[PDB]
């Protein structure tokens, strides 16, 4: 109740919203670092404080 | 050799078992490398000189 920019009706679910596309590309850079053999996946979700 | 009197193989073969130097090929000699194992594992790495 301390907000007053709520434009939508999915503002006030539970879950969140994505409004930008958001575009992440991984690429792997090699020499410094420290990992272990294998395969390995990254996933990304936003969260307000 | 003069290519006019003799091939490379005639001419190599009166010393086959001789070495030259080459200062066009060097062998760089850092601490680095001897102790950061990073850099033991460099594959065609663009740098300058």
């Amino acid at each position: 109740i301390t907000k007053d920019d709520y434009n939508n009706a999915d503002d006030f679910d539970f879950v969140g919203t994505i409004h930008t596309s958001s575009k992440i590309e991984v690429s792997k850079v090699n020499g410094s670092g420290a990992f272990g053999q294998g395969v390995i996946q990254y996933a990304f979700t936003y969260y307000n404080k | 050799y003069n290519p006019s009197t003799t091939n490379a193989k005639d001419f190599v073969d009166g010393s086959p078992s001789e070495f030259l130097v080459d200062e066009n090929i060097v062998t760089m000699h850092s601490p680095d490398v001897e102790f950061d194992d990073r850099l033991q594992n460099i594959t065609n790495g663009k740098f300058k000189l």
